[PDB]
């Protein structure tokens, strides 16, 4: 069976959603995003001090 | 003067107590410095230290002396060997009890130092003093000269008003010099004529409290595993905050604050 | 270096007795008073100077007084008849001595 | 990212790809101490008294 | 309870060694000292030096030079003490002394052994 | 005003509890896992608690 | 130097360095492709039925919380595992399961933006119709995002 | 913060409400002291201006 | 190392609103951004007691 | 470091005086910018010290009865730690982590 959902971003707040088959008992699915990351590809130019 | 003031400070002990800024770095100073009090006007101020002021290291009176606590030990130094300043050098007036009554100029903090045998001695604290002109023209030295305008300073008088700080029983200080180390075994030899609480954890757990003279406790391998306390709690302490406190009935007096703010002109 | 100590004494039964130890180095040590029953090993009666084991019968007491030290029996027994030791260290605290001994009588 | 699957216990979950492509962060940015500034620093060879 | 064991009583004719055994346990044994006690019948007791058993460390009195040699071993955690030329007037009754009780140290010594009697032929 | 400060209580390998309040402003706390150090060494033995 | 991105970034982003990240923005949607297999799933025979089932709002307030408890009366053929799910967004609730027994009430915790709720309460196969009245919530600022 | 935030009904009267935001801190490690945080004092505060 | 901690702000609620009054004993930082799209961030410099909704 | 003869001392400087290199212990040597500074160690050409804020820095002695004293118009800087703007460390608060001239030689 395929599903595409789609769930806020919000990050500590739980989303829940149900599956529904033509002759099977619902399902239920449950997401928690604990933590959301962005993760920059960076690259050294260079360094600078006094 | 006579023991009449200090018929209540000839029962009590100089303390040492941590300062953030000791010389080199942050450590147990003898003079930890309490509170510095700059509500008066012209420039006066009235310190709070751990040392004593007015009396000497028996329990006698002596003019200007500051006798200050050193590992157990109360010692002497006179008071025009103590240097006090906060941005520029303050100048003291007097010294009774706990309390310092100088005369400072404004500064971000306070610093006083001594030197006694070969090491300097120093402790200084963030409180702010400030310095509080009297009338409607902001100067920040006292003129030469002008018109008398009446002013609350701190007096030079160590007279009983009343204003009173408690003086309670001190808690039992930790030693470690006490506990040697003779052959594979911890040994607790507590200073002459004084009482020390050994409490220990090695195999099988120790209260030794009544140690007089020696006790050799050789259940034990090493100095660190357990501690002697040093017991004395025969002279009562001021309930400062950076002292331990002892378990039951603690209070045991008051002390009258000297130098208290009055009227003037 | 040596603690001296009376050799004997007499106390009728139902009457304290004391027993005297002293030494050069005695103020700065602990005095540990031993009774030692004939035919067999001595028992501790008395350590830290001052106060007695647990089991130990309640008449028995113990001050030290300048160089001297004392072991009071209250109301003796006759159970109480044996050899009678202070044990102390030399000044040096590297030698350990004991007393001679006291042989009380009890009647 | 769009491409990879998770799996587990026979269920397979491809997470991606984001709605936005917004970023905090621009080109060019500068680390000190731990925090990051939006700074539009001068290229290697021409930084300025 | 903590036990001190010793040997059998035995007879040596003097300018021998004798040798008396001591197994001793019951207690936190990294670190007690055991006394060799020496008394004549009928005499003052006599503290020969004590062992460090746990350690190894050995101490005798000070007219106990040489003549006196104790020691001891991990496996039997035992004390072999071993005095050499005896004479007539060390005819007496020796003793293990160490302390059953939680302070250790001087004077505190409660359990004591049976003792070995060392005696001359008659 | 002057902020006056009881002597801290200190208890190695044990607990405390707060004693009510009955003094103006007055307030407690207990805080766990110190380990005090006086100008005579370490003042518990015990590590932690 | 002026302040840090951590202080000045759009949608609460957190930045954090050694890797330079930034944490826990509120921005975007995150599409889920769920392949799941039949082994999971279970027929309707094998799981309980619900029948005469009635939700009552026995208490509402439209907080950012779940400031709503719904009671529903239900008789069941047997006890289980029930796929508790409003299909409609005007609730969102706290329990994505609930237990499930031959006769009695079940509570469940939702969180609601409108003052007069009416939503269908979707158990493990009836569709409840559940309403009542919500009221204003005690607290003007709170410390967690609207659920 | 303010005038008024110790207040005494007379001056030798018992009675003190006090109002300051004492808040206890924990201490530094290794040290015996009760740090605390307050609003600084509302007679002062009034007196500068 | 230790640095000061500032009073704590004293907040008050109202719709859509807050209130803080601070005492700071120190020039204090106060720095404020919104979680939205636009941060709208304010950078203050705190030395008198001050209340700012 | 060292003194004089070149062998290590606790807390000594060596100084040159015309030619000929003396010695003399640190605690007779003084260090001001606006108010004392403390000493804290010194080694080679080098010395750690913990000064307030001032515009210029005055370092002197006093070896027999001349008060040897250079003063450079080199700014101290005193730079706090975190969001609030102290000119005196606290004695209490919460750690946070800063790059402060370490007392090691390494
Ligand atoms: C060394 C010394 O002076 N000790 C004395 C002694 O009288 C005894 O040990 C104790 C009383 O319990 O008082 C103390
Ligand atoms: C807004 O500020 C004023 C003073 O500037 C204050 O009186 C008021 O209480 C503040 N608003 C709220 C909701 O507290």
């Amino acid at each position: 069976y395929e599903h595409a959902t789609t769930m806020p971003s919000q990050a500590g707040i739980s989303y829940n959603t149900i599956v529904n088959r033509a002759g099977y008992a619902p399902l239920p699915i449950s997401i928690t995003p604990t933590k959301i990351k962005l993760i920059p590809t960076v690259n050294l130019e260079y360094v600078t001090c006094h | 003067s006579t023991e009449e003031l200090f018929n209540e400070y000839k029962l009590t002990r100089p303390y040492m107590a941590r300062c953030i800024r000791c010389a080199v770095g942050s450590c147990h100073s003898p003079i930890a410095i309490e509170a510095v009090k700059s509500d008066g006007h012209d420039g006066y101020v009235r310190l709070q230290t751990s040392s004593q002021y007015g009396l000497d290291s028996s329990g006698n009176l002596k003019g200007r002396t500051m006798r200050y606590d050193m590992h157990g030990t109360i010692k002497e130094i006179p008071l025009h060997q103590v240097s006090l300043y906060t941005s520029r050098p303050c100048h003291i007036v007097d010294g009774h009890g706990y309390f310092l009554l100088a005369r400072c100029p404004a500064g971000d903090s306070i610093t006083m130092e001594f030197k006694k045998d070969s090491v300097r001695h120093s402790c200084s604290v963030p409180y702010e003093v400030k310095f509080n002109p009297v009338g409607r023209e902001l100067y920040t030295h006292p003129p030469e000269h002008g018109v008398e305008q009446a002013c609350q300073v701190y007096a030079h008088d160590a007279q009983n008003r009343g204003a009173y700080v408690e003086m309670h029983l001190p808690g039992s200080e930790v030693d470690s010099s006490l506990v040697s180390l003779s052959g594979s075994s911890v040994t607790v030899t507590p200073p002459d004529g004084t009482s020390a609480l050994v409490e220990c954890e090695c195999g099988g757990t120790k209260i030794s409290e009544t140690i007089n003279k020696t006790k050799q406790f050789s259940q034990c391998t090493k100095k660190e595993q357990c501690r002697a306390y040093r017991l004395q709690n025969d002279k009562w302490v001021y309930n400062s905050d950076k002292l331990p406190k002892a378990a039951g009935a603690t209070l045991k007096g008051k002390l009258h604050v000297p130098f208290l703010l009055a009227d003037g002109k | 270096y040596e603690l001296t100590q009376p050799p004997s004494v007499s106390v009728s039964p139902g009457q304290t007795a004391r027993i005297t130890c002293s030494g050069d180095a005695l103020p700065k040590q602990y005095v540990y008073w031993y009774q030692q029953k004939p035919g067999q090993a001595p028992v501790l009666v008395i350590y830290k100077d001052s106060e007695r084991p647990s089991g130990i019968p309640e008449r028995f007491s113990g001050s030290s007084s300048g160089t001297t030290v004392t072991l009071t029996i209250s109301g003796v027994q006759a159970e109480d008849d044996a050899d009678y030791y202070c044990q102390a260290a030399d000044s040096s605290n590297t030698e350990y001595v004991f007393g001679t001994g006291t042989k009380v009588t009890v009647l | 990212n769009g491409e990879t699957p998770v799996n587990f216990n026979g269920v397979k979950i491809t997470a991606g790809p984001l709605s936005t492509a917004w970023t905090p962060f621009d080109r060019k940015i500068v680390q000190y101490a731990g925090e990051i500034y939006n700074y539009d620093f001068p290229e290697y060879g021409a930084g300025q008294p | 309870q903590v036990q001190l064991v010793q040997s059998g009583a035995e007879v040596k004719k003097p300018g021998a060694s004798v040798k008396v055994s001591c197994k001793s346990s019951g207690y936190t044994f990294t670190n007690y000292i055991i006394h060799w006690v020496r008394q004549a019948p009928g005499q003052r007791l006599e503290w020969m030096g004590w062992i460090n058993a746990g350690n190894g460390n050995t101490k005798y009195s000070q007219k106990f030079q040489g003549r006196i040699s104790v020691t001891r071993d991990t496996s039997a955690s035992a004390a072999y003490m071993e005095l050499s030329s005896l004479k007539s007037e060390d005819t007496a009754l020796y003793y293990c002394a160490t302390l059953q009780m939680d302070y250790g140290g001087n004077g505190d010594l409660d359990y004591w052994g049976q003792g070995t009697l060392v005696t001359v032929s008659s | 005003y002057k902020t006056g400060m009881d002597s801290p209580a200190i208890k190695c390998c044990g607990s405390q509890e707060c004693t009510p309040t009955y003094r103006p402003d007055e307030q407690c706390k207990v805080f766990t896992g110190v380990y005090p150090f006086m100008w005579g060494g370490a003042y518990c033995f015990c590590d932690t608690e | 130097k002026a302040p840090s991105l951590k202080f000045t970034a759009p949608f609460g982003c957190e930045i954090y360095t050694n890797p330079i990240r930034a944490e826990n923005c509120a921005v975007g949607s995150i599409p889920l492709a769920f392949d799941i297999p039949d082994a999971l799933f279970t027929r309707v025979s094998e799981t309980p039925t619900l029948s005469a089932a009635e939700c009552t709002l026995n208490e509402c307030v439209y907080s950012s919380d779940f400031g709503g408890i719904a009671t529903v009366k239900y008789s069941a053929s047997k006890s289980g595992k029930c796929a508790v799910h409003v299909p409609s967004g005007t609730a969102t609730l706290k329990e994505a399961a609930v237990e499930l027994t031959e006769q009695g009430s079940a509570t469940i915790h939702f969180s609601t933006a409108n003052i007069h709720p009416e939503f269908r309460l979707q158990i493990c196969t009836s569709y409840v119709t559940c309403k009542g009245d919500c009221h204003p919530p005690k607290d003007h600022i709170v410390t967690h995002p609207q659920y | 913060g303010a005038f008024g935030d110790i207040q005494s009904r007379t001056v030798s009267s018992s009675d003190l409400y006090a109002n300051t935001n004492l808040v206890l801190q924990r201490p530094k490690a290794g040290a015996i002291h009760v740090p605390y945080t307050q609003a600084p004092s509302g007679f002062e505060q009034w007196k500068k201006d | 190392c230790t640095v000061p901690l500032a009073p704590e702000p004293m907040i008050t609620f109202g719709f859509r609103s807050v209130s803080l009054k601070l005492h700071p004993k120190n020039p204090t930082y106060l720095i404020t951004r919104q979680l939205a799209d636009e941060p709208h961030y304010t950078h203050e410099l705190i030395s008198e007691p001050a209340v700012r909704n």
